């Protein structure tokens, strides 16, 4: 049995420093220390063809695995299978491993997520959807893990090759970023992970711009450099100042998924323009005129009523529409994100309000002092 | 060796506990030992009171089951104070505020244990609205 | 007869799953128990015992009691998963001891330091600088993992004494998986 | 003010948007209630302020203040 | 299982029971005249949730 | 081992159930 490890000195990087010392690790019949060294070794840059030898080693050690913490065991099994990259072989191996460690341990979760990922590349409806629902439902009783949750979220988000699941797709990407603990990611991966979420949020039917993204860390730290037409688009959308110049370059950057939805994107930009124009008004003369909507929306005078009706129907404002007066009445229930400068106005309004309230309280107290007590 | 016009001071929490325990079991009769401090020869004060599970044929010498009496007074000192047992709940739902021969027989032993201990009688039925 | 109570810091670390003294290590922390204090009540039937874990910032599984069934029952379920904690672990035991009844009983903490700790250099200021004025006693058991002799841990007893102390001793039974006789005979206590 | 007590609950829902996990205690609305045979106790124990509709006009003005 | 069947056994040994009576009228939204099988009549209402 | 978790650990019903039946019995007042 051990002769395999003994003769496995070649065919792999870091031969002396890793294996020679490791030998003592199992000679002392020792344990999960060995597992930590194993994790380091598997993560090590390697084309990962000696998966058979590594796996025989793993089986030998895990015969009385016990000391092999199931979470690490599943992680290593998933890594080895992903390195082997044979479809049916990996699927069978995953089933065998998952069943063999079927305890109430919160690792069967990880195994099921890995299985969903493995099947995600083919037949993405029959088994994958049921598996993803099952993982969701069994993902309970321990919110503090934050890791199996990340894996399940990433599987779901990778599922994004599907039209219907979009808004939940943006939700999944956001949850990935939030519960991924630290970003702890290569800039290389982060670039794509942020561009994908940007496009998803731009294209969702209910998602408009979802502020707090701009200061949401996933984007800026990776996109501030270049290839950031998307961020200018995001700024324009969350502001809505038409600024449809950007689309001429955005289409060049991504004809697909952007040029294919010019009508939908422009409809959303018009709706957002209407909202932001309603928000910039100082809350006193909220009744605006179709001329204003047109000049701020490049749409026809006639179309303005339909645009406002659409806004109401989607549910971003709750005003009312009138014609004979050539005006419109708004009233809001959909508030958005803000910034420090915009908080100064709120602070000032609150201070004025507090001064007025104090004045009225003092007036009542002083005048009524005869009968108060 | 002689009584007087002496004042018994019951804490607000003590009164509240008396009333709640009495009303919880109005159809039956309840019993609850009292803890307090023997201030001086004319001032007996009770700070808090504790209830004894409704067992036996009723208010009698059975409410002092040592197994339960010792363990509460014990754990209670661990956090708070030992105020020595001074009195008892008792309760007469519809019988005014009288003391019967059995009640006298009971309180006789408590008097023996102490020298000036007191027996309370809290009526859980008549006392309502704004009456204590 | 016994001028002392008893609290124990039964390790729970993620590393505790290992073959180094027997089956799966901890299986031996459990080993003394049935004598880890069975011997301590082998004394006048008025001794007191305790239990404290040391993983995930450590909880308490037993409140000082001249009973052992509870401590054994909790010991049955001490699944090891997490990084060891100390200093805080010892202070929790110290407070628990302060809440001891029968003031005549002196204090004793038997530290089953197994998996490595992350304590800094001058932990003494809080680890031991108190036990004198508090007249406390602490015992250290090194479940292997004696990294470079763990002078860091030895320094705890070193801070102990100063003239007289150390309790029984900071006995580091050799990594040889002999048994608990080393925690049965060695402890003259 | 009128804060005699506040109620908190320990729900460890991880996060939304992009936040990390945390302790995330939460607040439950609270109000001081009553139970018959104890309302009588409190009534007697106070029996001095009696801040009921007594002196209704004055009390209404004080309430507005 | 014996301890389970005993815990509820002793716990239920607190309930006191009600008096069975038939309501007669509806005095107010919170005052309903109610009689009793024995024969005496009373005036009462819902508890806090009926 | 298995037994120590059952000899006196667990098996406590022989004390608790004994006591509990004591109070249910004691409350069996004479009248009915
Ligand atoms: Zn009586």
């Amino acid at each position: 049995v051990p002769g395999f490890l003994q003769q496995s000195q070649n065919s792999g990087p870091g031969q002396p420093a890793v294996w020679h010392r490791l030998e003592e690790l199992y000679t002392k019949k020792l344990w999960h220390q060995l597992t930590l060294q194993v994790l380091d070794f598997v993560q090590d840059p390697c084309f990962a063809q000696g998966d058979g030898l590594i796996k025989l080693y793993e089986n030998f050690i895990s015969e009385f695995e016990h000391r092999v913490n199931p979470l690490s065991l599943v992680e290593i099994i998933l890594h080895v299978v992903r390195q082997m990259t044979d479809p049916n072989v990996a699927l069978t191996f995953l089933e065998k491993t998952r069943e063999k460690v079927k305890s109430s341990d919160e690792a069967v979760i990880l195994c099921k997520t890995a299985i969903g990922a493995l099947k995600l590349n083919i037949g993405d409806l029959q088994v994958t959807k049921e598996t993803i629902e099952d993982v969701e439902e069994m993902l309970n009783n321990l919110p503090g893990v934050t890791s199996v949750h990340s894996r399940f979220y990433d599987l779901s988000s990778k599922y994004y090759q599907t039209i219907g699941n979009h808004a939940s797709y943006y939700k999944d990407a956001l949850r990935f970023l939030g519960c991924v603990d630290i970003k702890d990611l290569p800039v290389s991966e982060q670039q794509e992970r942020a561009f994908t979420l940007g496009l998803a949020g731009l294209l969702g039917e209910g998602v408009f711009n979802f502020g707090e993204l701009l200061m949401h860390p996933v984007l800026e730290s990776l996109r501030n450099t270049d290839r950031q037409w998307l961020i200018d688009t995001l700024y324009a959308f969350n502001s809505g100042n038409v600024e449809r110049f950007q689309t001429l370059k955005t289409a060049w950057g991504q004809q697909p998924d952007l040029a294919a939805n010019e009508a939908q994107l422009l409809r959303k930009i018009q709706l957002l323009c209407l909202m932001e124009m309603t928000f910039t008004r100082p809350a006193n003369h909220r009744q605006l005129t179709f001329e204003e909507i047109a000049k701020s929306a490049k749409i026809t005078v006639n179309e303005v009523e339909l645009l406002v009706m659409k806004a109401l129907s989607v549910g971003l404002v709750k005003g009312s529409i009138d014609e004979v007066d050539k005006r419109v009445h708004m009233t809001w229930v959909q508030p958005r994100v803000l910034d420090l400068q915009q908080i100064k106005g709120m602070k000032d309004r609150l201070e004025f309000w507090c001064t007025d309230v104090k004045s009225m309280e003092m007036l009542v107290e002083h005048q009524a002092h005869d009968i108060l007590t | 060796a002689v009584d007087t016009a002496e004042q018994v001071y019951i804490s607000s929490l003590a009164l509240l506990k008396m009333l709640k325990h009495g009303r919880a079991g109005v159809p039956m009769e309840v019993m609850g030992l009292m803890l307090g401090e023997f201030v001086d020869d004319y001032t007996v004060r009770v700070i808090d009171v504790f209830a004894m599970p409704q067992s036996g044929t009723g208010v009698s010498v059975e409410a002092v089951d040592p197994v339960f009496q010792a363990k509460m007074l014990d754990m209670l000192k661990q956090t708070g104070r030992p105020e020595m047992v001074v009195g008892w709940y008792h309760s007469h739902p519809g019988f005014g505020c009288w003391l019967s021969g059995v009640d006298i027989n009971t309180q006789q032993s408590f008097e023996a244990l102490s020298e000036r201990a007191v027996a309370v009688v809290v009526d859980p039925i008549q006392s309502v609205k704004g009456k204590v | 007869m016994v001028l002392e109570s008893t609290m124990v810091c039964v390790d729970n670390s993620e590393y505790m799953r290992n073959g180094d003294f027997l089956p799966t290590r901890l299986q031996a922390q459990q080993d003394a128990v049935n004598i880890v204090c069975h011997s301590k009540t082998r004394s006048n039937p008025e001794n007191n015992v305790g239990l404290i874990t040391l993983a995930n910032d450590c909880e308490v599984l037993t409140t000082l009691t001249p009973d052992t069934g509870r401590i054994l029952s909790k010991l049955h379920t001490v699944q090891p998963k997490g990084k060891i904690t100390f200093c805080t672990g010892i202070r929790v035991a110290h407070l628990a001891l302060k809440h001891r009844q029968g003031k005549n009983h002196k204090m004793r903490i038997i530290a089953f330091v197994g998996s490595p700790v992350e304590d800094n250099e001058k932990d003494l200021v809080k680890l031991a600088k108190r036990l004198k004025k508090e007249k406390v006693n602490v015992d250290i058991i090194n479940f292997g993992e004696e990294e470079v002799n763990t002078e860091k841990l030895t320094a705890f007893v070193n801070t102990l004494n100063g003239k007289d102390g150390t309790g029984s001793h900071l006995v580091t039974v050799p990594p040889g998986p002999s048994l608990a006789d080393a925690l049965i005979s060695s402890p003259i206590l | 003010l009128g804060l005699p007590t506040e109620a908190y609950i320990s729900v460890e829902e991880v996060h939304d948007d992009g936040t990390p996990t945390s302790k995330t205690f939460e607040h439950v609305t609270s109000e001081i209630g009553a139970e018959e045979a104890e309302e009588v106790g409190v009534e007697h124990l106070l029996r001095d302020i009696k801040d009921t509709t007594v002196g209704t006009l004055s009390q209404r003005i004080t309430n507005q203040v | 299982k014996q301890y389970e069947k005993s815990e509820n056994d002793l716990k239920a040994l607190q309930s006191v029971g009600q008096i069975v009576g038939e309501v007669l009228k509806q005095l107010t939204e919170e005052k309903f005249i109610v009689k009793a099988t024995n024969g005496p009549r009373y005036v009462v209402g819902c508890r806090r949730q009926l | 081992s298995e037994v120590l978790r059952v000899t006196h650990e667990l098996q406590a019903m022989k004390d608790k159930i004994k006591e509990n039946s004591e109070k249910i019995k004691v409350n069996k007042t004479l009248p009915y």
